[PDB]
């Protein structure tokens, strides 16, 4: 018995696409309903759309662009081509709205179902899908971000905080680099960090729920797990005690260190991936260590909330699309007897 | 140049 349950839901190679074509510059996965691999057959351009629902029947199509991004739910997708971006419904195979930004976007994502962000150089902004609006500019980026990969970008569930992250290697490590800003303050603070999350956590007495801000860095203390409390408590809350918990390295893993995070709140775990391919699982509350094993071979690039499961879905460099998710029925009692922690146990029992 | 997935 394992808190956890690891399975192997597809190979992309089986699906009919080229191995060049699986990583994070031509391979995106917004949420887990779909896939969208770019390729280049001789001077053609095509993205292919993987529905995760019908898996067997890609739609495989010819384009015009550098970039494809799914939205999270509908037959939309945005394409970049150039500077200038586009807006597309797939089944009406019209237009809905274009745009042509003055400086390149090198990365982008949908951090809902309305809206794209969009990070340059020097800014981040976000565009509305909905309407006749043009992106708007929502901070300047932080001179600790200069030159890093960006590597992701990701907002709470309120759109009050939001959290850009960037990595750089340098000859003996990676160094990640975060910008968090605060939408009500008005600020921006520098935090050293490889991958994050945001959650909504509910502490036992209080009157509302608690915003949480997770993040894993592998610095100069070794591997670390923060867990604090954004913002004021409201009326009625006590505040977040914040964790500070380890991120286990093994020797072997020398050149480790975190890449991507997503947190279930059916559950109130944090799900943990590293470049290696190892995944830690976390309690949010205490910040305990529950589990942790390798379950790639190879760099699991690109993951999203596995949203029927409140686990976590992924793609590795071999085309693997691998998932976590909680063990409902086994993880309380693998906490209880083979943890030797009945009093974590409890809590989580109590709890629900 | 060389993209982080990579690394």
């Amino acid at each position: 018995i394992l808190p956890i349950r690891f399975q192997e839901h597809l190979q992309l190679q089986n699906l009919g696409i080229n191995p060049a074509n699986i990583g994070f510059s031509t391979l995106t996965m917004e949420s887990d309903k779909f896939i969208c691999i770019r390729e280049k057959v001789g001077e053609q351009a095509q993205v292919v759309i993987i529905d995760m629902n019908d898996p067997s029947n890609p739609i495989r199509r010819p384009i015009s662009a550098d970039s494809a991004i799914m939205n999270p739910a509908s037959k939309v997708i945005a394409l970049k081509a150039g500077k200038t971006l586009q807006i597309f419904n797939i089944e009406m195979k019209s237009k809905m709205k274009a745009h042509t930004m003055t400086d390149d976007v090198t990365f982008w994502k949908w951090i809902s179902l309305n809206t794209v962000a969009l990070v340059t150089d020097n800014a981040v902004y976000h565009w509305s899908m909905e309407g006749e609006s043009q992106p708007v500019k929502m901070f300047d980026r932080h001179s600790s971000l200069a030159g890093c990969q960006i590597i992701n970008y990701r907002t709470d569930a309120k759109q009050k905080w939001l959290l850009l992250t960037g990595i750089s290697a340098q000859q003996n490590r990676v160094v990640g680099a975060m910008q968090l800003y605060s939408v009500d303050r008005k600020v921006s603070q520098p935090i050293e960090g490889h991958a994050a999350s945001f959650a909504q956590f509910k502490m036992e007495g209080n009157a509302e729920e608690s915003t949480l801000f997770c993040f894993a860095v592998r610095g100069q203390a070794g591997g670390k797990l923060h867990i604090i409390e954004v913002g004021t408590p409201p009326t009625g809350n006590q505040p977040f005690p914040k964790k500070a918990v380890d991120v286990f390295f093994p020797p072997e893993a020398q050149n480790d260190f975190p890449v991507a995070m997503q947190i279930s709140e059916k559950h109130d775990v944090v799900f943990l991936i590293t470049k290696y391919g190892y995944i830690h699982l976390y309690d949010l509350e205490t910040g305990t260590c529950i589990y942790m094993n390798r379950i790639s071979g190879e760099t699991i690039f690109v993951t999203a909330p596995h949203e029927a499961t409140a686990g976590i879905i992924g793609v590795n460099r071999k085309g693997q699309v691998l998932s976590v998710c909680v063990e409902e029925e086994n993880i309380i009692p693998y906490i209880t007897n083979v943890l030797q922690n009945p009093d974590l146990a409890l809590r989580m029992a109590v709890r629900n | 140049t060389l993209p982080w997935d990579l690394w």
